[PDB]
């Protein structure tokens, strides 16, 4: 019944975004939904003395007819005061995760009245022939930062009776999602996950569910090939590949697999490995199947995920704060309605990849996609399905440790 | 008297940290001080103004002037100090409608309501902020102290509130009157519909009604501005639109600022009048910057402007949108990397026109150009009509599925059909995934010393073949895509390629068929005449036999 004080980080003004392009069914959802809202006191409208405006669109949950409001907080969230838990690390070790939709529960709690013209947002009209709707939110806002922070307590409070009939599930809660993880079988994991949101919902659509299977998730070691016939193409990319390890682990060599393409041979020409290169061969082997030297996670740092498309529906990705020092690597052959769009692919990419990173330390990753930025941010939200939003940038150049990693 | 509602003022305040103005007023002569006296008297009268007392210290200068020779004078309040400490707004007026997208309309009628602009109160606790100050007779009075109660003419959130409130107090009548359309501009209402022309009289009589409740009278006369309408550079008639009359100026000689005007009329007519070029009449624009210089037309440049005049020639008029048809845009490649396209609905009816640039780059193709077009047109479309078109482009199905399947990024283009219409846009080369079984094999290298700029490119072959060349006036890279060059140059049809730049493999891996390098296009002619292509990539200083960095190193 009482609100905390918010305030911005000094130095710094309320968000000024501007509002991209909306198509039709997403301006017809967002005033539908508007509607209810005002009515719920959720927002108030707002006149011309508010100059903030944050970003603002719709979208469709995994497998649901219903649309979603989704606010593009990312610029609120960078000037919003750092609001000052531990991350579970047995998240990433439990048998089954089911993600859940608690954003709900966010408009049970009144914003500071001092910062609501910081949330203002605009509902657009096709070709700009009426003016846009403005609003402001009254309550917690789904998808701002100060949001999970400030219902933390009330959650808490909330989530003591099951947490204590309860001490094997690990819980975890990252913006309006809470991701939920036990070693139970699939069946009565099914069963706690539905006792648990009939436990939120006697407490005043949280009946998705998003499931997801942390120790059924490989990682991606760096293998070599194994031929009984070498040809000098195959051991000149074999020699390139060891020379990329090199960067990561110190002691490859390749010395006397180069003695082998000495002299200018024809690209086909077959080449029997000699003893030295068999031996160095084998030692790059059990070198390679060691793990990365002095590689430690750093809170204070980014993380970093780089995707590379491989074709026919496969992508690698990997998730760093150093350069060659991989934190996580991961490849994905996904068929979700994106056998004959790359960026649909792309888009769902980036999400599991997201999602897996909140799961493993607790926040989003710095993407670097290979797609040009006007294509990318043309059509992604076509595609995205997730209540957050992680940061973005693009690469241009074709790295050549694209085959490398596949 | 009839109750009228009271308009709710809009909170407004300065800038933080920031105090009012605080201006000096301006000497004046007494003929502009009675003038400015009589003025602000009449004004006071209509409650405008008010006199305040000597507590007031911000002030604002005050200015007549005599309108064009008359035996009148106007009153003129110089806001800028004030605008400058005025808080920022929500401007709506940002980005315009555009008239491709509207709708058809048999009756378009307008209300004037200048009058309705002085029924908007200023926020009491700002009032303050627009204090000014009248001159007395030859000073030996205290000058006359007046402060605004309305929106004044000239501040900085005067358009904003006014439109704000307009919009706030229409709002009801055009959501329980959805067979019309309301739009604001300037002192202007303006109401349409495809009504009868009766019902639409009507509509526009309750209209005025509803205004009456807030007191706001409008003219009860027929209004000066019938269609077409004359709007932001477009004429709007009622089933047609089109751009303002742009009139190509006879010149001997042209300018920087002659040069800019005419690309930027061309760019403006550009949205309707289709293939308007502006490339070669852009490009002598390159880091000129003086209005006067004079600069000579090119031939390439002469023929455009010809080309323009040619389709400003008569008049081009686009229709409006309606909703129930489909949407199609179909693009056509221009050359020198510009692109033009349409937008229809009917055939040989379109909504708009438009053109695309190439982006500024090193290298390109025609199919990265012709996917940012495409990305843009959608973009626009999602702008007026919140819908993507349907794609007539020049591309075969087969040639686009070979190059995104094959594409190191990730790229994609929305429903689509091709259109047999030349040029064509098509992969001039694809480069091997395998090496080549019996295809000769060259190991390429180059080298070149970074003092004294003298450097080798060449090639050593299983064959036995060798090649090395010398070079002045050269880079490492230069040489390294030279040697390649060479490899391409003295090979058969088929042929592989074994390189250890890492640059030219970036190079070619972008898979471009054009370049701002002439050493590059050359390559790419030399790959366009090839068969079968494969080039591999190896570590250099590795030991690896055929990588013949000895023959580079002198
Ligand atoms: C967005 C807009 C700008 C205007 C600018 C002016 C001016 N000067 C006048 C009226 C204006 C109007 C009604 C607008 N609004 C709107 N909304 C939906 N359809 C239309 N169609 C339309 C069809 C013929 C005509 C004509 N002749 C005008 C608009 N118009
Ligand atoms: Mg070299």
């Amino acid at each position: 019944i009482e609100t905390v004080p918010v305030k911005l980080k000094p130095g710094m003004d309320g968000p000024k975004v501007k509002q991209w392009p909306l198509t039709e069914e997403k301006i017809k959802a967002l005033v539908e939904i508007c509607t209810e809202m005002e009515k719920e006191g959720k927002i108030s409208k707002i006149g011309p003395e508010n100059p903030y405006n944050t970003p603002v669109f719709a979208i469709k949950k995994k497998d649901s007819t219903k649309w979603r409001k989704l606010v593009d907080f990312r610029e609120l969230n960078k000037r919003t005061q750092d609001f000052w838990i531990p991350h579970p690390a047995g998240l990433k070790k439990k048998k089954s995760v089911t993600v859940l939709d608690v954003g709900d529960a966010y408009f049970s709690v009144p914003l500071d009245e001092d910062f609501r013209k910081y949330t203002a947002f605009t509902i657009p009209s096709i070709n700009n022939e009426t003016p846009g709707i403005r609003y402001q939110y009254n309550v917690l806002p789904q998808g701002w930062k100060g949001s999970p922070a400030i219902f933390q307590s009330s959650m808490t409070k909330i989530l003591e009776p099951f947490k204590k009939q309860n001490p094997d599930i690990v819980i975890y809660q990252y913006m309006d999602d809470l991701y939920v993880g036990s070693d139970l079988e699939i069946g009565q994991h099914r069963t706690k996950i539905e006792e648990l949101r009939q436990h939120l919902l006697r407490w005043g659509f949280l009946w998705m569910g998003y499931e997801l299977h942390p120790d059924k998730w490989t990682v991606q070691p760096i293998v070599l090939p194994e031929k009984d016939s070498w040809t000098v193409n195959d051991i000149q990319k074999l020699v390139g590949k060891l020379n990329w390890a090199s960067q990561i682990y110190p002691g490859i060599k390749v010395r006397q697999l180069s003695k082998l393409l000495r002299g200018t041979k024809a690209l086909t020409e077959v080449i029997p490995l000699t003893e030295e290169a068999e031996l160095e061969l084998a030692e790059n082997r059990e070198i390679l199947k060691e793990p990365v030297h002095g590689v430690y996670y750093d809170p204070s740092k980014d993380l970093i995920a780089e995707i590379q498309k491989q074709g026919q529906g496969q992508w690698t990705y990997q998730i760093y704060q150093e350069p060659f020092k991989n934190l996580k690597t991961g490849k994905y052959a996904r068929m979700r309605g994106a056998h004959t769009n790359d960026v649909k692919q792309l888009t769902e990419a980036v999400q599991k990849i997201t999602t897996e990173s909140i799961v493993i330390w607790g926040k989003t990753p710095k993407f670097k996609l290979p797609i040009q930025k006007e294509t990318w941010e043309t059509w992604w939200t076509e595609y995205w399905q997730a209540t957050w939003i992680p940061e973005w940038e693009f690469v241009n150049t074709p790295p050549l440790v694209k085959l490398w990693y596949q | 008297m009839v109750p009228i509602s009271p308009i709710e003022t809009v909170p407004v305040k300065l800038k933080p940290g920031m105090d009012g103005p605080k201006v000096k007023q301006w000497p004046l002569t007494e003929e502009k001080i009675k003038a400015l006296v009589e003025i602000c008297t009449e004004m006071e009268k209509e409650g405008k103004i008010s006199k305040i007392g000597p507590e007031n210290p911000y002030n604002t200068p005050v200015f007549a002037i005599k309108k064009k020779d008359s035996t009148k004078w106007r009153k003129l309040v110089d806001f800028r100090e004030l605008n400058k400490r005025t808080q920022d707004f929500w401007e709506v007026q940002l980005g315009i409608p555009h008239p491709a997208g509207l709708k058809k309309k048999k009756s378009v009628t307008v209300l004037d309501v200048g009058d309705a602009y002085f029924s908007v109160p200023l926020d009491e606790d700002f009032r303050k902020y627009t204090a000014f100050t009248i001159p007395s007779i030859n000073n030996e009075t205290p000058g006359i102290r007046y402060q605004y109660n309305v929106l004044p003419q000239g501040w900085k959130g005067s358009p904003a509130i006014f439109q704000s409130s307009m919009t706030k107090i229409l709002e009801p009548f055009a959501a329980q009157n959805p067979d019309i359309v309301i739009y604001q501009y300037m002192d202007d209402l303006y109401v349409g519909s495809d009504l009868e022309i009766g019902q639409h009289r009507t509509k526009i009589e309750e209209l005025r009604q509803h205004l009456l409740r807030w007191g706001l009278t409008t003219p009860d006369k027929k209004h000066q501005k019938e269609p077409p309408f004359l709007w932001m550079g477009y004429e709007l008639h009622p089933d047609k639109w089109t751009v303002q009359p742009i009139v190509l100026p006879e010149k001997d000689s042209w300018t920087v600022n002659d040069i800019q005007k005419l690309v930027g009329k061309l760019n403006w007519a550009s949205q309707i009048y289709p293939g308007i070029k502006v490339r070669q009449l852009s490009k002598l624009l390159r880091g000129t910057k003086a209005l006067t210089e004079v600069i000579p037309l090119t031939e390439e440049a002469e023929l455009e402007l010809a080309e323009n005049r040619e389709i400003l020639k008569e008049p081009v008029h686009g229709v409006y949108y309606d909703p129930s048809k489909d949407l199609i845009a179909e693009i056509q490649k221009q050359g020198q990397g510009q692109w033009t396209y349409q937008i229809y609905q009917e055939p040989f009816k379109n909504l708009k026109t438009g053109k695309y640039a190439r982006m500024r780059g090193a290298h390109t193709n025609d199919v990265k150009q012709l996917t940012e077009a495409v990305q843009k047109i959608t973009t626009e479309s999602i702008v007026i009509w919140g819908k993507t078109p349907k794609f007539k482009l020049p591309i075969q199905k087969e040639t686009w599925e070979t190059w995104w399947t094959e594409y190191w990024q990730a790229t994609w283009i929305p429903e689509w059909e091709f259109v047999n219409t030349p040029p064509l846009v098509k992969l001039w080369y694809q480069l091997e995934k395998e090496p080549i079984v019996g295809a000769e094999t060259f190991y390429v290298d180059g080298a070149a010393n970074r003092e004294t700029k003298l450097g080798k490119a060449g090639y050593v072959t299983n064959k036995g073949r060798q090649k090395v060349v010398p070079l002045t006036n050269t880079t490492n890279q230069k040489t390294e895509l030279q040697a390649i060059y060479l490899a391409l140059q003295d090979s058969g049809l088929e042929v592989n390629i074994v390189t250890d730049s890492q640059y030219a493999l970036g190079i070619i891996q972008a898979q471009p068929d054009k370049s701002e390098s002439e050493l590059v296009n050359q390559i790419i002619e030399q790959l366009i005449k090839k068969e079968k292509v494969y080039l591999a990539w190896v570590p250099a200083h590795k030991g690896i036999g055929g990588n013949e960095q000895v023959d580079k190193l002198v």
